[PDB]
């Protein structure tokens, strides 16, 4: 037993439940207690989405436990279908329904339905959100995707957007623009906004760009080896990362790179002599593996800052992590514990915290500027503007973004010779 | 034209679209003081308590959840002295805790964790400066609000006895609303009055054969039925919703404690006037519209009928995920003889009910909220009633006006 | 004699070098003392300018006053057009060069440039900021604008956007993709980007969109005179506006209201259930007329305020503001006197302060929540990112913006009974 | 290979990109506590000073401009009247005012506005309560720093007498400067010390025959003069910029007073330590540098020493607004021979000399920072050498790591 107050990711079953409701025409069925809908809300509230979550728990309770809970699993995925009439369907078990012993996948095939009901198997005492998004968008991309003749024009296609995504919806934006600049179009975007028909279709495309490695990594390999399209390791947050990024699909196309940067605005407010202050402002970096990794380059290299603390949550993504850390001569933090990550953070008395939610509250408590770079976020850091992090627009969101809390130049000088 | 008494209702039951009553941890810790409620269960049940607590979780709150591990999960596994370690540990640096809840949850009960042994083992290991109780809050037993229900239930067999005659008030309330409650009270010369639960663990409620009790919240069957084993009588009443509301729940006390008519109507005119002047400031916008209410917490009957009788309102189908018939009696005589009466819910049939209906004001959780609102459909979500003072005559107006908010919300933004 | 600590409106010279400095190959020439370049660095530092302005001062000291006044803006003009060779000019004089004797126009004409030199005419000891670029722009349009042969296409000028504008930018980009989707093309954006040559173009546009009153209202006026040119009355600040902006211009040039609403997400937004909590909320507004009467509305119409209090500091605009506070039931506060604005704040006791930089401050004292909606404006409200105000995205960017201060729903339920 | 004393410094008219010395009452209402600055001025002037204090003018700043009317604009007469309405109405409500300087402006000076007698007919009138002075913060007049010069100027006149032999340390210093500067003296057996201007109006320093003054600050020729005219004494020593500078500045202090060569050398050794090591940690990204001064402030000659002897640069060219002679001596006779020095300036043919030249370093204003650093040139804007604690020992390595900063972030973001 752990004691636990905050968590950063939830449980597998809201990954899963993040691919579905990124995805249309598709039902999950979650074989669950009644209470366990509670994770609907961050779908209606956080992102505010106007519709329900495609997403039905069969709703086990005490005087229907025992014999009925298989029953109930049956009856769920039974009236999702005919109410619905989805492309396909997955089926999984919330943490509750592992220790019980039906079978998703034998009561399933039972049915007998006429499309597919994908079953999915989220470890739930083990694993966390994002693997149960990376493994439910895996198991439904090597249920539906097929080798295909690649389209006449040069198409990829995105991977790794879901609902519940940190800027997800204007990130796919910003990456469709940088792409058709150079003359490349998206064949399909998943699973955000993709249908099981889309994943079928997945195969025609060149390549791949995978846009968040923890929730679409898995998926990324398997097109990789079933229809043999190469994916994007360089992921285009940061003005560095997203040329990086443009040289890779280069790369993998033959393209050149092009690109328009009449609105790349961040390099020059960094050049300028109102940034001179931000040099060596110690700043400690937490969230996911993906966002710090990116966070911290743009800190160092494009920003001036000295990074002094790097780290994620997620473990899934401690390799990358330890790797750019030591470029920058730090051990990674690697933990889900955010008391631990109060410790660190006061032991390198940063100048800027950027990380998460909790960061945040923990910046407040210690009276220390932050801003928000990563998920676990609130529903302010789903924003009604638009507001990538990824490509150049998202470099300019991102310098304003870090700059804002920070007590400006003239201010520093009078609250220390008067 | 009024009176559900005979109404048949609905017993539904299949999906359903409500929280566990782990939830009511959330106001709980709040109101009492010295208490500490720690969660067995998973991931699942801290990442709930997170997202419903939102600011809360971040203010250091005396909650937490001992999560489940692979390793717990086995045949061998001694979970109890890994319970044991936790709680002891939890302990070591919180001397301010002087009451311990085991919360029950889904897992931890489909697993079979006995936390009713756990928590008489360790009251004795922790005796005298710490008592720890058991009551699930597994969405197994419990919505929503019934996890207060279980919570106090837990904490009666363990009060004090007495032969004095005095009033317990339970549920648990507002400061300000128990304030006014208490000053009504002493004011009609019924005393002396405590409340169940009591703001800190020295200070609760002896209970005996003399005992009196009035439910101030609907959803306290365990409670109610508990304290009758100590012996303890209930005073009957509608839900102190409203000037109504609060008039009746005010005279059941008043003629139970022998108090006159003519100091009754004394200390309970200037308040009342005041409840119905602030009420009458929400009519015109309420006035004729129709209201339909899906199950979260079992206020939805007192609500309706404070709704229908004070605020001209018209009932459609009125829903609770439990109703307690002896306890909602005085409520259900006072309901429109229209109203369609569910317990429970099948969220798809019970979703095609009311588009049917086509409802002016839709009363309903967060998970259905926004989805109504897209499709046309003004609602008022339900949480806000257990987050907000709503009992009592000063609060009157205020709880008509959560009603009101939305309609006139919707009208000056379609102009 | 009036005492004065904070002034919202700078002298109507630096109106002058906000269009000079808006425009290209237009070098001005102020007649000013040493220490007036102070100016200068609104420009290089606050709006962040990677050019010098192209304003040069005659630089006159008390060693050399008298007769070499006059013979030092004769070397100041002829120096700026040797080294410059721009395309036009323009001479004034600034408040200190007000007392003096020289005459700019009669100086300009016996140097015989071979440029047009255009003098300005500008009552630093009456007048102030916006009134000095409004009638620079106007001077410079009557000085250059023909009338023409219009456009084959159906096009039009954009009006009044210049350097040191409040989002001025990302207003001008914003307001041509709503032109754009209707099939309406821009000939000429004037002062911002134009060249003096682009203003002698004027002519050929079918009609103009005034995007801004305070700086552009003049040479609207003169260009309906002289070129036929209707201008649009309707600022597009807000959905409604935008609507009601979109029909007028349907009604100057006969084509259908076409747009492209995919990406607008302030309505739903508003409308979502986290957003009730906004009901009612008690708002004050002040700022130049054009941003206080937009913002008035989309507070009342589209967020669901209540407007307690409105006003203006510039007296340009006060009838309008009048007009439009009436609809709300108030009396305008029409002054320029922060000390007016905070007690009629402190009056009104608003839960949102809408304003400039001096009611941002005003606020902080007071412990209440505010956010910025018109100039003058720090560096801050000149961003990297993109931030317009008009338009579709501009809705967007103004509820996030005005909605960020306050307190959110949950957290007010904790008020409040805990 | 060192000293400048005979070097022709190049005069120079034309084009200028300076602030006037209204700028001062932004640094110097902080030090003066008791003191209100009213400019009287235009609109422009009010512009001015709220855009150069910034976060200050929220802060509720002790300053103000009395702004012209066009009914000011003609018969003086009428304008003293107006003035000493504006003025009895700002002291009627301001108890707390026991200094009112008024200000001289463009406007104002251009106007014949007789403020030297409107100060003296003010004093009269709101004596004993409120002093008040008359200085010019004109462009016309004076360049950013030479406004806290004429200020102080206009104090000397009515301090107090005294044949007491106390030194006088003149210029407005941060006040961890300033306390480590009476410290470091009453170390060296000296005092009383007593610093113009004072923290306060009640505590102002007495002169007389026998008062002894030194410079913290370059740019004090008018403040100098008055102190002379008083009958006090200058102490000429190099600006206490650096290790060196602070060595041969508490020297010249210390060979005045008598104070023995080892209570010097033991008072003095461990901070001199202390400061060469602070320094030297920039020592890397500074050494062979080359380095340009566009003129602002007349701290450049004191600053071109420091940065060439105590940090490796090179000077190019080094320019100033104005160049005492008297006072500049010592460091001109420190600084290298090969520099080019200017008074004054004409922009774009100094702007086109800078270009020639190339140089690693560029010390400029803020209006020309940007447009600098966009042609590929490093800068230092010169504004932070005026509002950063910059003299004495403790703060020789922060004064060196202001040069070194640009270079370091030029070198990181590339
Ligand atoms: C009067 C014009 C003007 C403008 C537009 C700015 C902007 C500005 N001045 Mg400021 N500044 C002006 C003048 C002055 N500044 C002054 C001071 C000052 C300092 C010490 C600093 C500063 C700064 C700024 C800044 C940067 C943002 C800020 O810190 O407020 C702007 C926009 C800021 C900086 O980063 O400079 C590189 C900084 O540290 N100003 C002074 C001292 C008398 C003056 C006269
Ligand atoms: C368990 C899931 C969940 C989520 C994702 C939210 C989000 C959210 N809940 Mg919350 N809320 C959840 C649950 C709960 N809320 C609760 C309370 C609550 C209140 C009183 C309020 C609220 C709100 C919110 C909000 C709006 C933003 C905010 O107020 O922080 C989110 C995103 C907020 C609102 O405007 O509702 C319309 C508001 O006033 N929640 C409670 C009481 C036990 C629960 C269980
Ligand atoms: S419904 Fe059960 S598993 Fe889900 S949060 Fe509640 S107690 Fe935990
Ligand atoms: S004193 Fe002269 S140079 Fe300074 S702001 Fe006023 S007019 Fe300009």
């Amino acid at each position: 037993m752990k004691l636990t107050l905050w968590t950063y990711e939830g449980p597998p079953h809201v990954g899963a439940m993040r691919v579905a409701t990124a995805m249309k025409d598709l039902q999950l069925v979650l074989h669950g207690p009644q209470g366990d809908t509670y994770a609907d809300l961050l779908f209606t509230m956080i992102e505010r989405r106007n519709a329900r979550p495609p997403v039905s728990f069969s709703t086990f309770e005490a005087s229907h436990m025992g014999t009925d809970t298989a029953i109930l699993l049956k009856d769920a995925l039974a009236a999702a279908h005919a109410r619905y009439k989805p492309q396909a369907m997955a089926v999984a078990l919330t943490c509750t329904a592992e220790l019980l012993q039906d079978d998703p996948n034998g009561i399933s095939r039972a049915l007998n339905l006429p499309v597919p009901v994908v079953p999915l198997e989220l470890p739930s005492y083990s694993r966390k959100e994002n693997y149960g998004a990376d493994e439910t968008f895996r198991a439904l991309v090597r249920a539906l995707a097929v080798p295909m003749e690649r389209t006449p024009e040069v198409t990829c296609n995105l991977l790794g957007a879901t609902a519940l995504g940190f800027r997800h919806r204007d990130d796919v934006a910003e990456v469709t623009k940088l792409l058709a600049t150079m003359g490349i179009k998206v064949n399909v975007c998943a699973p955000l906004g993709a249908s099981p028909d889309d994943l079928r279709k997945l195969g025609q495309a060149h390549f791949n760009v995978l846009m968040y490695p923890e929730t679409g990594e898995s998926a990324a390999r398997h097109l990789e080896r079933a229809c043999k399209q190469p994916f994007t390791k360089i992921v285009p947050i940061g003005v560095g990362a997203t040329r990086d990024f443009l040289a890779e699909v280069s790369k993998i196309t033959g393209l050149p790179v092009v690109t328009d940067e009449s609105t790349l605005r961040q390099p020059w407010w960094s050049a300028s002599v109102d940034s001179t202050y931000l040099t060596g402002k110690r700043v400690f970096i937490f969230g996911d593996g993906t966002h710090v990794i990116a966070a911290a380059r743009i800190a160092a290299k494009e920003v001036g800052f000295e990074v002094v603390g790097m780290g994620c949550y997620n473990r899934e993504m401690a390799r990358p992590l330890r790797t750019a850390a030591a470029e920058y001569g730090l051990e990674a933090l690697i933990t889900d514990d955010y008391l631990e990550v109060e410790k660190a953070i006061e032991a390198a008395a940063p100048e800027l915290i950027l990380g998460t939610q909790m960061e945040r509250n923990i910046a407040k408590k210690l009276g220390l500027p932050c801003a928000v770079i990563s998920a676990p976020v609130h529903v302010q850091d789903f924003p009604a503007r638009y507001a990538p992090q990824m490509g150049f627009e998202g470099a300019n969101v991102l310098f304003d973004t870090w700059v804002h809390p920070l007590v400006m130049g003239l201010e520093e000088h009078l609250l220390t010779m008067f | 034209t009024f009176g559900c008494t005979d109404s048949p209702v609905r017993r539904e039951r299949g999906q359903k679209a409500v929280f566990c009553g782990l939830t009511s941890i959330v106001w709980l810790h709040r109101k009492m003081q010295d208490a500490f409620f720690l969660v067995v269960g998973s991931r699942t049940c801290a990442h709930l308590l997170q997202a419903a607590a939102g600011v809360m979780i971040f203010a250091e709150p005396r909650f937490g959840t001992a999560v489940l591990e692979e390793q717990d999960l086995a045949g061998l596994a001694d979970a109890h002295k890994e319970l044991d370690r936790e709680v002891a540990k939890l302990l070591e640096r919180r001397p301010d805790i002087r009451q311990l809840f085991l919360v029950g949850s889904c897992p931890s009960e489909v697993l079979k964790l006995d936390l009713d042994r756990a928590a008489e083992r360790l009251s004795g290991l922790h005796a005298p400066h710490v008592r720890v109780y058991s009551y699930t809050g597994s969405g197994l037993d419990t919505t929503f609000t019934q996890g207060e229900d279980t919570c106090l239930a837990a904490m009666v067999p363990t009060l004090d006895t007495t032969e004095a005659a005095e009033l317990i008030v339970v549920g648990a309330l507002p400061d300000v609303v128990e304030d006014q409650c208490l000053s009504l009270l002493t004011q009609l010369g019924v005393g002396p009055v405590r409340m169940l639960p009591a703001r800190r663990s020295d200070i609760e409620p002896a209970v005996g054969p003399n005992t009196r009790f009035i439910l101030a919240q609907p959803f306290l069957g365990e409670t109610t039925g508990a304290l009758e084993r100590r012996g303890a009588k209930r005073i009957a009443a509608p839900f102190p919703f409203g000037e109504e509301g609060t008039t009746l729940w005010l005279k059941a006390v008043a003629d139970a404690y022998g108090v006159s008519a003519e100091k009754f109507e004394a200390v309970t005119a200037a308040p009342r006037a005041r409840a119905k002047k602030a009420i009458a400031a929400h009519l015109e916008t309420l006035t004729g519209k129709s209201l339909f209410m899906f199950p979260d917490s079992q206020l939805e009957i007192p609500l309706a009928r404070f709704l229908a009788r004070e605020c001209g309102m018209k009932t459609t189908e009125i829903a609770t995920p439990f109703l307690h018939k002896a306890i909602m009696a005085p409520d259900l005589a006072l309901l429109p003889s229209n109203t369609a009466l569910t317990e429970g819910q099948d969220l798809e049939a019970q979703l095609d009910r009311h588009e049917a209906i086509n409802p002016d004001l839709t009363v309903c959780g967060l998970g259905l909220a926004n989805p109504l609102e897209a499709k046309g459909h003004a609602t008022k979500w339900a949480i806000e009633l257990v987050f907000t003072p709503v009992h009592f005559y000063e609060q009157a107006g205020d709880l008509a006006g959560l009603f009101s908010r939305p309609l006139r919300r919707r009208a000056l933004l379609n102009g």
